């Protein structure tokens, strides 16, 4: 390697520790990488940023794909990569984003602890989640890990109350769930589906939508094997057990024979999404319910697409979705605590 | 892998890595103090062949090999051959391109064994000594490559649109194998840095039609495209085949490699 080339690039290289104050401001601590709330040191920047230090060293397959896809993806409801820092000394990779004060895990927990304030909040959240996922799906990118903690919401600032989809599962070996919470997992995954699909993301959106309406995870439940008995039991307790006509291709699922060994139709004879949602004060003849039932369809080939869901007359009914999901109302949710 | 497939017009490829031909020639003058124009083209051909053999040995699909080739050209589009040894850069490009795909992984030991084996069994005319770099050098070079490319990793190629065009013709059996092979050959030129891939696809399909005496004038007429640009690309393809004929890489490459400017050591 040429020495002048080397020292010139070293002289010019932006280092994360020079540009950003983040020490002691850790806010996420997952397996994929630790997240910090950061402030700009240089230009007296008022805005908050998120710095993700990617777990491990070097550039792993997952790190490469995440950088590759985030570098291209540009949509208002998908989290937006501002900058990548490559720290040569310790071989660490840092990703810079705009900071999202809130997320649906904390928003939903707040309501659950308190007992959807502005009447269009749930609807506006649902619409923006569908809009972001639709953009991913139209570019042949699956999320593969959708849950409330990965639906961020921007706080005070220019993008107030805007949904940002984050923490996409950008690397899965052979696009397989079988390679190294189950509450948001579609039934086909639990029966051994070999590949992630668009439909699997839509089921998860269905689950999130139910949780926003009720404040409770709809499929709440207590090895490398994809079959989870109690999680399937919870889905049938809520949805009922699927008839042959409801899911004809269930017989092709690798764990279908295991399902038949463990489960009897009779056990769930008085169970349905209608009855479940009625107990939580959601009307079965509401446009909200009818959309929800289209998202939580057991057969993935009968599941509604993101674009079709966005066209549902639910979003034409009063109140209309708003760009700021808080609708200009004062945000009562707490800021995130530092770790 | 069809990730971002319909996004070319908002892609980093299009917006950052379709270069102006005069900017490209201006940056190349620093290496033209050491090598003639013909020698520089002969070098870029040689390293395209190195990357192809490495990718074939590792059993990667042609799109991955093409991506690795584009990374290499992008690096040397901006920097001198002396900045990092191209013997090290080639396998580093293949390695990084392989990690953009999720269907399997190239291990460290397999990458190194592949570079060592391919250079000795297939390129001993160019290189008298064994591949001297270890995995720590690949890992260091990968950081520099990712940085120069501004983390632009998704690359679009002519294979996908070619496939669509030949299916539109209803001439897959006759024209596809030849047109595909001409697409491969265009990577021996600067075309991937200068033109959108679909235009390269059309020019390759045109040459394939001429070689096989297939009249497709009416089909090309039904397209809404700048044909002057297509003819420009065809002219470069025909020029490559004349250079190919007059070039014996086996007889010439050891001499051309010795003329390359070499990386300066520290004091
Ligand atoms: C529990 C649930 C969610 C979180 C979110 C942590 N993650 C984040 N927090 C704030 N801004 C970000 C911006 C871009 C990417 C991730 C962010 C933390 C704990």
């Amino acid at each position: 390697m040429d020495y002048d080339f080397k020292v010139k690039l070293s002289s010019e290289r932006e280092r994360v520790e020079d540009l950003f104050e983040y020490e002691g401001c850790k806010v996420g601590r997952g397996t994929y990488g630790h997240v910090y709330k950061a402030k700009r040191k240089d230009g007296k920047d008022d805005k908050d940023y998120a710095l993700k230090q990617i777990e491990g060293t070097g550039i792993s397959m997952s790190a490469c794909r995440e950088i590759a896809l985030l570098r291209e993806l540009k949509h208002p409801n998908v989290i937006s990569l501002q900058k990548v820092f490559l720290s040569h000394a310790d071989r660490k990779v840092w990703l810079l984003f705009d900071y999202a004060e809130h997320d649906l895990w904390h928003i939903i927990k707040f309501h659950r602890a308190s007992k959807q304030l502005p009447r269009g909040m749930v609807k506006s959240l649902l619409y923006q989640i569908l809009d972001g996922i639709h953009y991913l799906h139209a570019n042949w990118v699956l999320h593969r890990d959708l849950k409330p903690a990965n639906i961020l919401v921007m706080g005070e600032g220019p993008e107030r109350g805007r949904v940002k989809i984050a923490d996409m599962g950008f690397a899965r070996l052979f696009n397989s769930p079988l390679k190294p919470t189950f509450w948001y997992r579609a039934p086909e995954l639990l029966l051994g589906a070999r590949h992630y699909t668009k439909a699997i993301d839509i089921w998860a959106i269905g689950c999130i939508f139910a949780e926003l309406l009720t404040s409770e995870p709809i499929f709440h439940c207590r090895t490398s094997n994809p079959y989870h008995h109690d999680q399937l039991d919870r889905i049938f307790n809520v949805m009922g057990f699927p008839a042959d006509k409801d899911w004809e291709d269930i017989k092709k699922m690798p764990e279908h024979s295991t399902l038949m060994k463990d489960f009897r139709r009779n056990t769930y004879t008085n169970c349905s999404l209608i009855k479940y949602m009625e107990k939580h004060k959601v009307k079965p003849d509401s446009k909200a319910f009818h959309l929800l039932q289209k998202l939580l369809t057991m057969d993935p080939i009968k599941r509604i697409t993101s674009e079709q869901a966005m066209q549902d007359p639910y979003f034409l009914e009063d109140p209309l979705p708003t760009s700021d999901v808080f609708a200009g109302c004062q945000i009562p949710y707490p800021k995130r605590e530092f770790l | 892998d069809k990730a971002m497939a319909g996004n070319f017009w908002q892609s980093s490829h299009y917006l950052q890595w379709i270069l102006d031909k005069q900017d490209l020639l201006k940056e190349r003058q620093k290496d033209l103090k050491f090598l003639s124009e013909e020698e520089y083209w002969k070098l870029q051909i040689f390293f395209t062949n190195v990357i192809q053999a490495l990718g074939e040995h590792l059993k990667l699909r042609q799109q991955v090999i093409a991506t690795a080739t584009v990374y290499f050209k992008r690096f040397y589009a901006r920097y001198s051959l002396k900045s990092i040894d191209p013997v090290l850069m080639a396998p580093t490009c293949v390695f990084l391109a392989s990690k953009v795909e999720e269907f399997g992984v190239v291990s460290n030991t397999r990458l190194i064994a592949a570079a060592t084996s391919v250079l000795k069994t297939r390129f001993s005319y160019a290189f008298p000594k064994e591949f001297p770099y270890r995995m720590n050098h690949i890992l260091e070079c990968e950081f520099y490559l990712l940085e120069l490319m501004d983390c632009c990793l998704i690359v679009y190629h002519p294979y996908r649109p070619l496939l669509q065009y030949v299916q539109d013709m209803g001439q897959e059996d006759m024209l596809l194998p030849l047109a595909w092979r001409i697409v491969n050959d265009t990577y021996r030129t600067d075309l991937c840095l200068l033109y959108p891939p679909f235009m390269i696809a059309l020019a390759c399909l045109h040459v394939a039609c001429v070689v096989q005496q297939k009249d497709a004038r009416q089909w090309f007429a039904e397209l809404s495209v700048d044909m002057e640009k297509i003819l420009e690309i065809i002219r470069v393809i025909l020029k490559l085949y004349e250079q190919w004929k007059n070039f014996d890489e086996r007889k010439e490459m050891a001499t051309i490699l010795s003329k390359m400017p070499k990386p300066k050591p520290p004091p």
